[PDB]
């Protein structure tokens, strides 16, 4: 229904971002918003048809333009850190009058304006073997992955057992905890599977924890030495 | 007493000259208070006490919100045009808005109109609306499938529109409650003699004129004209009496608690 | 202009109601939406009359005088835990967001056993697996515990409440006992 | 599609004084579509400072109009209100009677 692009983006102080949205739902108004944590969710610029465009309650530092019906870009033209937040957007259909018009939202926009670049760091996955103490305890072996030392946040752990990604047993934690409360925290975050041990048993069971992480793109300066662009982390593992 | 607050909308497949393709303008008391067009794209006050009570933030999002519903109800004239087989210039009107009468009963009304019939009217109290043509009944079934809106109607209608009158009638108190008393005078049209008794001059157009024969007979064998307006924001009436050459005519005009009683040669 | 809790707290299988108090100009509506961690809002209910409205496993409820409304959330399960958003339409149609409250619902557990295992490498984390009333806690020095999760074998009946705390070398161990102190 | 015939009213806006300065009004009601034309005339000539009023609604679907000019009146010239409408085939011009 309605996509944002990008999904994620790490920009320098001072750079032009462009987020731009589609929708399929032939709707008259689309808008942007910025989630943070104390606030609500807070609009920046919508627009009720082609070409026009509105200011919101912050239009500060933010441009947006509604090229066609279906697109409606907010451009950021000096990227600042006091813009960095989850941005959603959202449609509407303006038949329905205006008051009771239900917004359709799409996925997040994960924004993180930075000082300098250098501080964006890969995560390194850990995968650590269950304990002989929980198969002859719980007869269930609940396996553990460590993804430590990434920045920004942009990262999705996913488990691929034998090819396929389980979700059955999975937990993994919803907040990465900050390694160390110091702004640019460089957090760390963990998950659980939680299989029979029969499921242990069986040398051939592939286990695997992969890790996704939205750093640097291609087009970026990494003169410095490392690249840490988007890229996939795994650790493997095998029973016994 | 009563008081009302009324918007119509209008749509024209043909925006020719003097007539846009859209028109927006609201009423108080059949006072213009609130204008729009395409030509403008800009909503604007009608009266001098809208303007200075009104901050510019009620100038801003009513506009966005107009120019939004100026391309719905343009689209709205396309589909049914659709439906009827039309082509050329056609009228696609719209009346919604409230009445705070005396003893406290409101109402309120919703209603559409095509080619200046009546052409869908929905009921607040059963949240439904009425269709007058087949055509219509299609609209109908579409419009009472969306629960989320008819009964965000009836809140308007009843609660919404009720708040801006009594605001919009405390602004312009001044003007909405002036008292201007008429210049009454009365002439004579002889017959190729029918006397006249015409006011002018007076802003509550409630004015009463009844023409007494001899010192204690209403005269019944009348004509009257009704309140005109005059441009100054004033009105003026007039009324005739056919007499005959008897051996003593006098009108009687009464307005906002000043009563005047003329001669009538 | 529009006030809202943040955390709600209620047992798997029961109910919740999560309230709603709005101090706009006007009223237009009263929309409920759902968003649930990394995922994005979900519409839910709209009400504008005062009154329940019977959705089936959800209810809304109006009060335009005293400016309240809540959402009663039945028949819970673990993927409703998320956080629900009331916004309020102005007098001039400007949607008014609240802060959205954190519903967390509680794994009932027909078997609570506390027990605190070690997993080898292939470093060494510590579980803390099979403990709703055991509230962790993140303890001690500068080196790391994390809180409970729920996993929901979906093989079985199993959902066991998990937790993990590991620390850069230091020479801690898994049987040290923690600020939470389950025992 | 449906057509109503508009409700032609001339009069002033004060009461006449021939040679007295004054405004002559033409009071056009109950018309639609709401397209139409007005001119005001003087002995038959077309007087060029004819003023309208933005078009208003009515409760009834139709459209009225308040078109004046200034002018002075005299005990010779004629004035008249001629108006266009498509609910007629022909213009109908309604003259000002002062008695
Ligand atoms: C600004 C004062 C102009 N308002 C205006 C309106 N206002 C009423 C409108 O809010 C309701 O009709 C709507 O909520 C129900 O769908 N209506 C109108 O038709 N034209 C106007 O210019």
């Amino acid at each position: 229904a309605v996509t944002q692009s990008p999904r994620n983006k790490v920009a320098v102080t001072g750079g032009k971002v462009t987020l731009s949205c589609n929708q399929t739902n032939n709707h008259n108004n689309m808008y942007w918003y910025r989630q943070d944590t104390g606030h609500g969710l807070r609009l920046i610029h919508y627009s009720y048809g082609a070409g026009s465009t509105e200011k919101g309650d912050i239009p500060d530092g933010y441009k947006a333009s509604r090229p066609s019906q279906e697109n409606f870009s907010l451009i950021l033209e000096l990227a600042t850190p006091s813009q960095t937040s989850v941005y959603f957007c959202a449609s509407g259909d303006a038949k329905l009058g205006v008051g009771a018009e239900t917004l359709y939202f799409g996925s997040g926009t994960r924004l993180t304006v930075l000082e300098d670049l250098n501080k964006v760091f890969p995560p390194e996955v850990a995968v650590f073997e269950p304990s002989e103490a929980e198969i002859s305890h719980t007869q269930k072996a609940t396996l553990v992955c460590l993804a430590t030392g990434f920045f920004p946040d942009h990262v999705e752990l996913s488990w691929w057992v034998n090819g396929k990604e389980v979700h059955s047993g999975v937990c993994t934690d919803p907040q990465p905890l900050k390694e160390q409360p110091a702004l640019n925290d460089s957090y760390a975050l963990s998950s659980r599977l939680r299989v029979s041990a029969t499921f242990w048993q069986n040398p051939r069971n592939h286990f695997r924890c992969q890790v996704q992480f939205y750093g640097l793109s291609e087009n970026d300066e990494w003169t410095q030495d490392a690249k840490p662009v988007t890229q996939i982390v795994s650790a493997e593992a095998w029973g016994r | 007493r009563t008081h009302s607050l009324r918007y119509f909308r209008l749509a024209v497949s043909d925006p020719g000259p003097v007539v846009p393709e859209f028109i927006s303008v609201g009423y108080v008391d059949s006072h213009p208070i609130t204008t729009y067009d395409s030509v403008t794209r800009q909503k604007e006050p009608k009266a001098p006490w809208m303007a200075e009570n009104l901050a510019p933030d009620h100038w801003e999002r009513y506009t966005q919100l107009l120019r939004g519903w100026q391309q719905t109800f343009k689209a709205e004239l396309r589909h049914l045009q659709r439906h009827y087989n039309h082509s050329g210039l056609h009228t696609y009107q719209r009346m919604i808005g409230c009445e705070l009468l005396e003893d406290g009963s409101t109402t309120g009304f919703l209603q559409y109109a095509y080619d200046g019939q009546d052409f869908i009217i929905f009921n607040k109290d059963t949240l439904s609306w009425l269709a007058m043509d087949y055509v219509a009944h299609i609209t109908k079934q579409a419009w009472e499938a969306n629960l989320h809106e008819l009964q965000y109607q009836k809140n308007w209608l009843e609660e919404e529109c009720i708040a801006w009158l009594k605001r919009f009638l405390e602004y312009g108190r001044d003007t909405l409650e002036r008292t201007e008393h008429p210049v009454v005078r009365t002439t004579r049209k002889e017959t190729f003699t029918t006397f006249f008794c015409r006011a002018h001059g007076f802003y509550p157009p409630e004015i009463s004129m009844t023409w007494m024969k001899n010192g204690e007979e209403i005269a019944q064998e009348v004509d009257y004209g009704g309140v005109l307006p005059s441009g100054d924001g004033t009105y003026q009436t007039w009324l005739s009496v056919n007499l005959d050459p008897q051996s003593v005519y006098s009108c009687h005009v009464e307005h906002s608690g000043r009563q005047m009683v003329l001669e009538a040669p | 202009g529009v006030e809202q809790p943040a955390k709600l707290m209620s047992v798997e299988g029961t109910f919740a109601r999560v309230n709603c108090t709005y101090s706009t100009s006007g009223f237009n509506g009263l929309s409920w939406y759902q968003q649930r961690e990394g995922q994005a809002p979900v519409f839910l209910s709209y009400v504008v009359l005062d009154g329940l409205k019977d959705s089936g496993h959800f209810s809304t409820f109006l009060s335009r005088s005293n400016g309240y409304s809540y959402l009663l959330l039945t028949e819970l399960q673990i993927k409703d835990s998320a956080s629900y958003l009331c916004a309020v339409r102005d007098s001039n149609y400007q949607l008014i967001w609240g802060s959205g409250t954190k519903l967390i619902i509680k794994p009932n557990i027909q078997n609570p056993d506390p027990a605190v295992y070690q997993l080898r490498d292939s470093k060494s984390v510590c579980l803390f697996t099979d403990f709703s009333q055991t509230n962790v806690s993140q303890s001690k020095d500068s080196d790391y515990i994390t809180d409970k999760c729920v996993l929901d074998m979906r093989s079985m009946d199993f959902k066991s409440n998990s937790a993990v705390a590991w620390s850069n070398k230091s020479d801690f161990a898994c049987a040290n006992a923690f600020n939470n102190s389950i025992i | 599609a449906i057509q109503k015939t508009p409700q032609i009213q001339v009069y002033s806006r004060h009461p006449p004084e021939n040679g007295k300065p004054n405004i002559l009004n033409c009071y056009v009601t109950q018309f639609h579509p709401p397209h139409i034309e007005i001119q005001m005339l003087k002995n038959g000539k077309k007087i060029p400072k004819v003023e309208m009023s933005d078009m208003s609604f009515s409760k009834d679907w139709s459209f009225y109009i308040l078109a004046h000019t200034e002018f002075t009146p005299t005990e010779t010239d004629t004035y008249a209100c001629r108006v266009k409408h498509a609910s007629m085939a022909e213009p109908k011009t309604v003259y000002w009677d002062r008695d």
